């Protein structure tokens, strides 16, 4: 089941470029430079607008580039829902969501969890750690552009009966290997416990979330240049010890695949992309890899380019199973395709900000094999689900 | 009355065996001898009364409720290894009494013996699914997993099951199987400084074995001899070879000691660690020889035919002749001769010893080696390995023609393999058409996919030899 179609769209879903995209059982929420977080409904039934079921909220002036939800059953009772947002500004943005007693409508409440003197820090990614035995406690790791890992654990409750009141606890740390210091690009954290952090000079260093202990760090090549490569994303496989990273190498994106006990490089993906007018090259994609995504088998990896072509490629054969081009006509709604921007430039093949898999069930369909899903943000403001055809 | 009364098996017996003669229709007889015979144990029998007494179809209202007969003649004939006999009989049992756990576990051992491999794995699945409680279930849908290639999964049941009864010698030994097979994959498919690690977690379990329980198998020193190898090959890592347990390992284990064979070598556990100024290497070479020559023809042990005999000097062939390649040390070359010559007479029909004859024959002479190649090549024919060393024995001898022929019938053959590209490309760059060369050697490379040392260096070389001074601008990308 690696052939994915097209389910909803919502074209001209925000006023500025969508940077990042997250999702849930609930819903899928999606950030963008309006600084406005959009929470968009999962659960939808056969021929219904996507909007019609979308509850938009601002947030900062500046437009937010960076977006994570977490969603727990945290007591037995208890249902917690939490969105975490950084800003063009740097600030670091939560807001609890919960919905409406019979209207079912989103609401959003901004929790305020960081202190004055960590307000002050200059945040970029970020990323939500489940309670999956880690430790007990939901943690956050972040970023700065300083090139430092920050890692909180979010205690939802008082004292352990249970009453709703946040706090984030810092646990700490985990500054960058290199001096001078690089810009931490993006960042991640695996299920057996393990940070991933990517700075923009190709390095990427691997370290414990538990231990906030660095456990080692490797670099990216092709070194001629050095303003060419930098890390887009970096994602840990669910099912293995395998990393894929995202980066450039200027003007193409490559993706690089490192196993994490030693932390040695195993492999590229790479297709025949266009180098030198009629020769061929080996690059993943033709412009930069912007963002990448696991299923959750882990055997399948969809990477999402500035070509606005999402490629989903085979992990274990390392060769490509298939592509996704977009189109800017690909809504259904004629009235939301966004043919050219505002400066009148074409947007037949717009790049892909962002893309996600959803895990089988979120995202509910009529008629359809329960199974996986996929959404992804596109630079002409358009966010598009599909589903994966398979079967269960 | 004898059965439930006065308490006379004999006399019971006689007389449920003089019933069931007569009567062939009374399900009470038959179960009795049978049971009776199940204990024994002798199979072959109790095959006999139960296939009597459901072929006769006298009691047909009995066994759609009792299943027993079916899963005796199943039994039956799993000892008599016809497994794909037994599946007809357990698949029809369990329709009975789908319940029935152990015939569960027979179907699937069946199965795993007819390469339905996954399908084991779903039967031991169930067999678990029933009584969680079973070990051996777990064992075999571990082997199967580690078959299918899961090695994770079996890892994890293997290694929870040697805890809980550590007793045990086969499940000590599938956690050694599983882990270096783990091992050889990750080191084949490239995971190299993985494997390493799996192979010293091998080697320390293997350690384990030998002083917990003292339990000797063929099979054992083969793993620690297939696990050491890679110590050899992987050089970065060899700093991680634990002396220490192996001289235990070897210290624990009890070898009569062959002299005509360590007379050759030099090489006895007091001996070997005696030399001084030995790399690591060496060291584990000397390992990788002791551990092949350790492996046992165990007490009680029953070789059908001898031909374990000839494995036995056959991997000391092999083993001898990897320490000789490596340290490039007359001794191992004498010692894998003698060896593969011991091997050959035992058996004398495997292509596979007269290929290590032939390579340790390169340098002495070469009529021999080749003499050798052929033989294998004619012993098997789907051999794509022994064409290629005979091309390489063809470069040897400065033979170029031939051994473009013989690449070129590998390409025939199977172009797949990174090697005959490679050979053709290095005739070809000793040729001088170096364009061709480099393209052959860039393919070669390609289709390697980093598995070979020699294409990746030489794809390397070729890469600079080309570009180096060609006047190439740092702006083109290629």
């Amino acid at each position: 089941s690696k052939v994915f179609i097209a389910t909803a769209n919502a074209g001209k879903a925000h006023d500025a470029d969508i940077f990042s995209v997250s999702a849930c059982n609930s819903f899928t929420v999606s950030c963008s430079g309006d600084g406005y977080l959009k929470v968009w409904d999962n659960k939808l039934l056969d021929n219904e607008n996507p909007k019609d079921k979308s509850y938009s909220h601002f947030v900062h002036k500046s437009g937010l580039h960076h977006v994570d939800v977490l969603q727990a059953i945290e007591r037995d009772a208890f249902e917690l829902c939490l969105v975490a947002t950084t800003s063009f500004s740097g600030d670091l943005l939560f807001y609890r969501i919960t919905r409406e007693d019979e209207t079912k409508k989103v609401i959003f409440e901004k929790l305020d969890l960081l202190d004055s003197d960590m307000k002050k820090h200059s945040f970029w990614a970020l990323k939500w750690g489940a309670s999956n035995d880690r430790l007990l406690s939901h943690r956050l790791v972040a970023t700065d552009v300083k090139g430092t890992t920050y890692i909180w654990k979010f205690h939802p409750f008082a004292d352990e009966t249970l009453n709703w009141s946040p706090t984030l606890e810092l646990q700490g740390t985990v500054e960058s290997p290199m001096t001078p210091s690089q810009f931490a690009t993006s960042v991640d954290i695996s299920e057996r416990g393990l940070i991933a952090t990517g700075f923009n000079n190709g390095t990427v260093q691997i370290s414990e979330l538990s231990t906030l202990r660095p456990l080692y760090n490797f670099e990216s090549q092709h070194s001629m240049i050095n303003n060419s490569n930098s890390i887009r994303s970096v994602k840990f496989s669910p099912q293995g010890s395998l990393l894929a990273i995202a980066h450039d190498s200027n003007s193409f994106g490559c993706i690089t695949l490192y196993e994490t006990e030693f932390g040695e490089r195993i492999g590229s993906l790479s297709v025949p992309t266009h180098s030198s007018q009629a020769s061929l090259g080996e690059f993943a994609h033709s412009s930069w890899v912007m963002s990448l995504s696991f299923n959750d088998s882990g055997e399948t990896l969809c990477s999402a380019g500035w070509d606005g072509k999402l490629r989903f490629w085979d992990v274990k054969t390392k060769e490509r199973i298939t592509t996704l081009n977009m189109h800017c006509d690909d809504i259904e709604i004629e009235e939301d395709i966004l043919a050219v921007d505002e400066h009148g430039d074409s947007l037949a093949e717009p790049g892909v900000f962002d893309v996600k898999f959803l895990k089988k069930g979120w995202r509910s369909g009529m008629g359809a094999d329960l199974n996986e899903s996929l959404c992804c943000v596109c630079l002409d403001r358009s966010i598009r689900w599909f589903r994966e055809a398979g079967g269960k | 009355i004898y059965c439930h009364y006065y308490k006379d098996h004999l006399r019971a017996f006689k007389c449920y065996f003089k019933a069931f003669d007569l009567d062939a229709g009374d399900y009470t007889a038959a179960k009795y001898i049978t049971e009776t015979y199940a204990s024994k144990p002798n199979w072959q029998a109790a095959s006999s009364i139960a296939s009597r007494l459901i072929k006769g179809e006298k009691a047909k209202a009995e066994l759609r409720s009792n299943n027993w007969p079916f899963r005796v003649v199943g039994i039956a004939h799993l000892e008599k290894q016809e497994e794909s006999d037994s599946i007809e009989w357990f698949q029809s049992a369990l329709r009975v009494d789908p319940n029935d756990v152990e015939s569960w576990v027979g179907l699937g051992q069946a199965y795993h013996a007819c390469g339905r491999i996954e399908a084991s794995i779903k039967v031991f699945d169930k067999a678990i699914q029933l009584r969680p409680s079973h070990t051996f279930a777990q064992y075999f849908k571990a082997i199967s997993l580690c078959d299918v290639g899961e090695y994770l999964e079996s890892l994890d049941i293997l290694e929870k099951v040697c805890q809980e009864a550590a007793t045990e010698e086969s499940f000590q030994i599938g956690l050694v199987e599983v882990l270096m097979r783990c091992s050889l994959d990750l080191y084949s498919q490239g995971f190299l400084l993985k494997s390493v690690s799996i192979a010293k977690d091998t080697i320390e379990r293997i350690k384990i074995i030998i002083s917990e329980l003292k339990c000797e198998n063929q099979q054992v020193w083969i793993y620690l001899s297939q696990v050491l190898r890679l110590f050899i090959w992987i050089e970065s890592k060899v700093d991680t070879l634990p002396v220490e347990s192996l001289v235990s390992i070897f210290e624990n284990s009890q070898f009569s000691g062959s002299e005509e064979i360590d007379s050759v070598d030099n090489i006895k556990i007091d001996t070997l660690l005696d030399s001084t100024t030995d790399d690591n290497v060496s060291i584990a070479c000397k390992f990788l020889i002791l551990a092949s020559k350790y492996s046992v023809s165990d007490q009680k042990f029953t070789d059908i035919a001898g031909t374990v005999r000839a494995s036995y000097w056959y991997n000391i062939g092999i083993s001898e002749l990897t320490a000789f390649i490596t340290l490039k040390e007359p001794q191992y070359r004498d010692a894998a001769i003698f060896a593969f010559k011991k091997s050959i007479q035992l058996q004398s029909n495997t292509s596979e010893t007269w290929i290590g004859l032939g390579i340790a024959t390169m340098d002495i002479n070469f009529r021999v080696s080749q003499h050798c190649f052929i033989k294998a090549t004619a012993l098997e024919p789907k051999a794509t390995n022994t064409w290629f060393n005979l091309a390489m024995l063809g470069l040897k001898k400065k033979d170029t023609e031939f051994a473009q022929q013989v690449l070129n019938k590998l390409q025939s053959l199977a172009p797949q393999d990174s090697s005959p590209w490679l050979g053709m490309a290095l005739i070809l760059e000793e040729q001088g058409d170096i364009i061709g060369s480099s393209k052959l050697f860039a393919h070669s490379f390609i289709l390697s996919n980093g598995r070979s040392k020699a294409a990746q260096f030489m794809y390397a070389k070729n890469v600079l030899e080309n570009h180096i001074n060609n006047g190439d601008d740092e702006r083109d990308i290629e």
